C-alpha cells in the first residue's frame, strides 16, 4: 500500500478553456515548469494562451502568425517562429529583443539552458545565446541515420560537450529511434538505437569532481534496454563510473509500447522513464537497479520537464491533465527495504541523498 | 519582417 513515487494533478487544460485538437506534440509547449503556451485558431485568427503555472486560472491570450511558440524556462521571455523568421520577445516589455532569418526551415526547437535555444533544421543543429548580439552558430551536420525521423528531442550535457538529437520513424512496424551522440571537443557523431535520453551530474563517493552520464532507454530487438555510460574523459584524479546496462520491461500486452520521455532528479539520483502508452519507470541512476514500474494511464504523456518543486517530472496527456510524478522521500527507503527486498541498495539512497527509513532494517 | 505576436 506504501509506494516509492507521489502523483499530483497540477490542472485540466479543458477546464480553462483550452480546446482538445490543440492539446498536442506540434501546438503546445512546456519548456519547464513554469509555463504552458498553446497554439489555437480561435475564429479566422491564431492566437497563442500562456498559461503562467503560478498563476494558472488568468491565461493571457494574444494573436500571432507564429507557426511555434516556445517560452523560455526561467522568464517570461518567448521565442516564436514564421518558416525562416525567428523573433525572440519579452513579453512583459512588450518588446522585440533579438529576431534572425534562418536559411532552411527550423522543423524541431527548444530551450536548453536559461539562455540558449536550440534549432534542427533538415540537416544540422544549431544553438542560438540570447547573450548580446549573437546569432545562431551550427554545431554539427546530422547524421544520415536520422534522415526522414521525426525529430521529438535534444538534449545536452551541463556544459554543451555533449549534444544528442532524437528522431522516430516506422521501421518494420515499429517506431524505431535514431539519436545522433556529438562530442563538441572531438567533433565526431555516434548513431546510436535510442527511445529517449537525459545527461546528468553524478559524484561518486571518493571522487573530487562530478561525473558527466549519459542515460538513454531503448526498445530494440534485443528488447527495452536503459544505459548509463560517462561520457568524455574522468576529470584528472576521479574513478571513472562503471557503466551500467539494465532491462527495461514491457508487459505482454504493451508489445507496441516504447519508451517516450526521461527526467533525472540530482537531489535524488534517480531515473524517471515514461513510455507513450502510460507506464511510468524509476531507475537507480548510480546501480540502474529498476525500483517501481506501474501504468499512469492508457493515455499519451507527450511533453514533460523537471518538476523543480519535487526534482521530479511534470507532463501534459491528450487529455490536457498537467500531472507531475516525484520520489515519496517518506516511503522509497522502506519501500526499497520491504517490498523490494533491497537492504543494500535502500541503505546507499538514504544516506546518499539524506533520506529517513533505513534506521530500521 | 511584422512581428509574430501583437500586444495591442
Amino acid at each position: 500500500q506504501i509506494l516509492p513515487i507521489r502523483f499530483q494533478e497540477h490542472l485540466q487544460l479543458q477546464n480553462l478553456g483550452i480546446n482538445p485538437a490543440n492539446i498536442g506534440f506540434s501546438t503546445l509547449t512546456m519548456e519547464s515548469d513554469k509555463f504552458i503556451c498553446i497554439r489555437e485558431k480561435v475564429g479566422e485568427q491564431a492566437q497563442v494562451v500562456i498559461i503562467d503555472m503560478n498563476d494558472p486560472s488568468n491565461p493571457i491570450r494574444r494573436p500571432i502568425s507564429a507557426d511555434s511558440a516556445i517560452m523560455n524556462p526561467a522568464s517570461k521571455v518567448i521565442a516564436l517562429k514564421a518558416g525562416k523568421t525567428l523573433q525572440i520577445f519579452n513579453i512583459e516589455m512588450k518588446s522585440k529583443m533579438k529576431a534572425h532569418t534562418m536559411t532552411d526551415d527550423v522543423t524541431f526547437w527548444k530551450w536548453i539552458s536559461l539562455n540558449t535555444v536550440a534549432l534542427v533544421t533538415d540537416n544540422a543543429v544549431y544553438h542560438w545565446s540570447m547573450e548580446g548580439e549573437s546569432q545562431p552558430v551550427k554545431m554539427f551536420d546530422r547524421h544520415s541515420s536520422l534522415a526522414g525521423c521525426q525529430i521529438i528531442n535534444y538534449r545536452t550535457d551541463a556544459k554543451q560537450k555533449w549534444l544528442l538529437l532524437t528522431g522516430i520513424s516506422a521501421q518494420q512496424n515499429r517506431v524505431v529511434g535514431a539519436m545522433q551522440l556529438y562530442s563538441v571537443d572531438r567533433k565526431v557523431s555516434q548513431p546510436i538505437e535510442g527511445h529517449a535520453a537525459s545527461f546528468a551530474q553524478f559524484k561518486m563517493e571518493g571522487n573530487a569532481e562530478e561525473s558527466t552520464l549519459f542515460c538513454f532507454a531503448v526498445r530494440g530487438q534485443a528488447g527495452g534496454k536503459l544505459h548509463i555510460i560517462e561520457v568524455g574523459t574522468p576529470p584528472t584524479g576521479n574513478q571513472p563510473f562503471p557503466k551500467k546496462a539494465v532491462d527495461v520491461f514491457f508487459p505482454p500486452e504493451a508489445q507496441n509500447d516504447f519508451p517516450v520521455a526521461m527526467q533525472i532528479s540530482e537531489k535524488h539520483d534517480v531515473v524517471f522513464l515514461i513510455t507513450k502508452y502510460g507506464y511510468i519507470h524509476l531507475y537507480d541512476l548510480e546501480t540502474g537497479t529498476c525500483i517501481y514500474m506501474n501504468r499512469i494511464s492508457g493515455e499519451t504523456i507527450f511533453v514533460t520537464a523537471p518538476h523543480e518543486a519535487t526534482a521530479g517530472i511534470i507532463g501534459v496527456n491528450r487529455k490536457g491533465q498537467v500531472l507531475s510524478v516525484c520520489v515519496e522521500e517518506e516511503n522509497i527507503i522502506p519501500y526499497i527495504t520491504n517490498v523490494l527486498q533491497n537492504p543494500d541498495l535502500a541503505l546507499r539512497m538514504a544516506v546518499r541523498n539524506n533520506l529517513a527509513g533505513a534506521e530500521e532494517l | 519582417a511584422a512581428d509574430l505576436i501583437d500586444f495591442s
